[PDB]
């Protein structure tokens, strides 16, 4: 086994060893909740009577949306964060990148905080798209707009239309009925041949095909979950394909740290000697954002 | 593949 012990100390030791060079992060909603961004897959929200929808989940379906986009953008206004301040967990991944350890971050989130925290396009697989860019729905024009531009149109309740061709401009998220990004399957084929460590943060691993990513790790590859709850285990209510095994007598590589993601990454950082660097990074980045509204 | 809820 590559972990000397199935603890955070054990993972930290392995990370500082020569054996650990290429880290994949798998992240979800629980890495952005402390930034005041809710889980759009949990019981947030329900009262969409307003929008006269054929069925509830038509608000996030692509055919509906291209026909009647006003509902989605009005809800976008209600849900739009007052500020985009990435968390300790996002800045932790920036530390990984700075230290040469980050192979890739696969994210379920659309809130752009990974990019704001300084992960680049190349470092990221936005499994469900992002608000960071938007494009004109016309394939011939496909004009790109930044989030600031999308923000304004949303917060001014004026539908986003292309300046060049007056088409609708859709945020680059994956609505229901859209194809999952081809980059997801491309990168998965290539990345999991190189991975030395899977950091899994802020996801209960319920949405497919993202959940299946943990089965793509080599058998030897250590896997750490930072989360408010254990997750990723085999589910007998489905079949009975290599789920997380933390607590059995056959456990050899999987570790669960339970709590706020923020507190988990701080603890991992403290063990690695990075807590000061991480603190200094968050504070100057936060101040910088606070200063820019 | 396509993004489905159900
Ligand atoms: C597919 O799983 C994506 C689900 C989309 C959720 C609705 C979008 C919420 C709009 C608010 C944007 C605020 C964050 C940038
Ligand atoms: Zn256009």
């Amino acid at each position: 086994r590559l972990l000397d012990e199935l603890t955070l100390e054990g993972v930290a030791r392995y990370m500082q060893s020569e054996r650990c060079r290429r880290v994949i992060c798998l992240v979800g909603a629980g890495i952005s909740t402390s930034a005041g961004i809710p889980d759009f897959r949990s019981p947030s929200t329900d009262n969409l009577e307003k929008y006269h929808l054929p069925y509830p989940e038509a608000i996030f379906e692509i055919s509906y949306f291209k026909k009647h986009p006003e509902p989605f953008f009005a809800l976008a206004k209600e849900l739009y964060p007052g500020q985009f301040k990435p968390t300790i967990c996002h800045y932790f991944m920036r530390l990984l990148k700075d230290k040469g350890l980050l192979l890739r971050c696969y994210t379920q989130n659309i809130d752009t905080l990974e990019r704001i925290a300084g992960l680049e396009q190349e470092d990221l697989v936005e499994a469900h798209g992002t608000f960071y860019t938007s494009h004109c729905v016309s394939a011939s024009c496909r004009h790109e707009y930044p989030l600031s531009w999308m923000k304004e149109k949303i917060f001014s309740e004026v539908t986003p239309k292309c300046e060049d061709c007056q088409s609708l401009v859709k945020p680059d998220i994956v609505f229901f009925g859209e194809s999952l990004p081809a980059r997801f399957f491309s990168c998965m084929q290539s990345d999991f041949l190189k991975v030395d460590l899977l950091l899994v943060m802020g996801t209960s691993l319920q949405v497919q095909p993202f959940a299946s990513l943990i089965s793509k790790a080599p058998l030897s590859t250590p896997r750490l979950l930072i989360n408010k709850e254990k997750a990723g285990q085999s589910d007998p209510f489905l079949g009975m394909g290599g789920g997380m095994d933390f607590d059995s007598k056959k456990a050899y590589r999987d570790v669960a740290w339970l709590g706020e993601c923020d507190q988990g990454c701080l603890a991992l950082a403290e063990l690695l000697g990075w807590k000061k660097e991480l603190e200094d990074l968050v504070r100057r980045e936060h101040a910088s954002i606070d200063a820019q509204s | 593949p396509r993004k489905q809820l159900a």
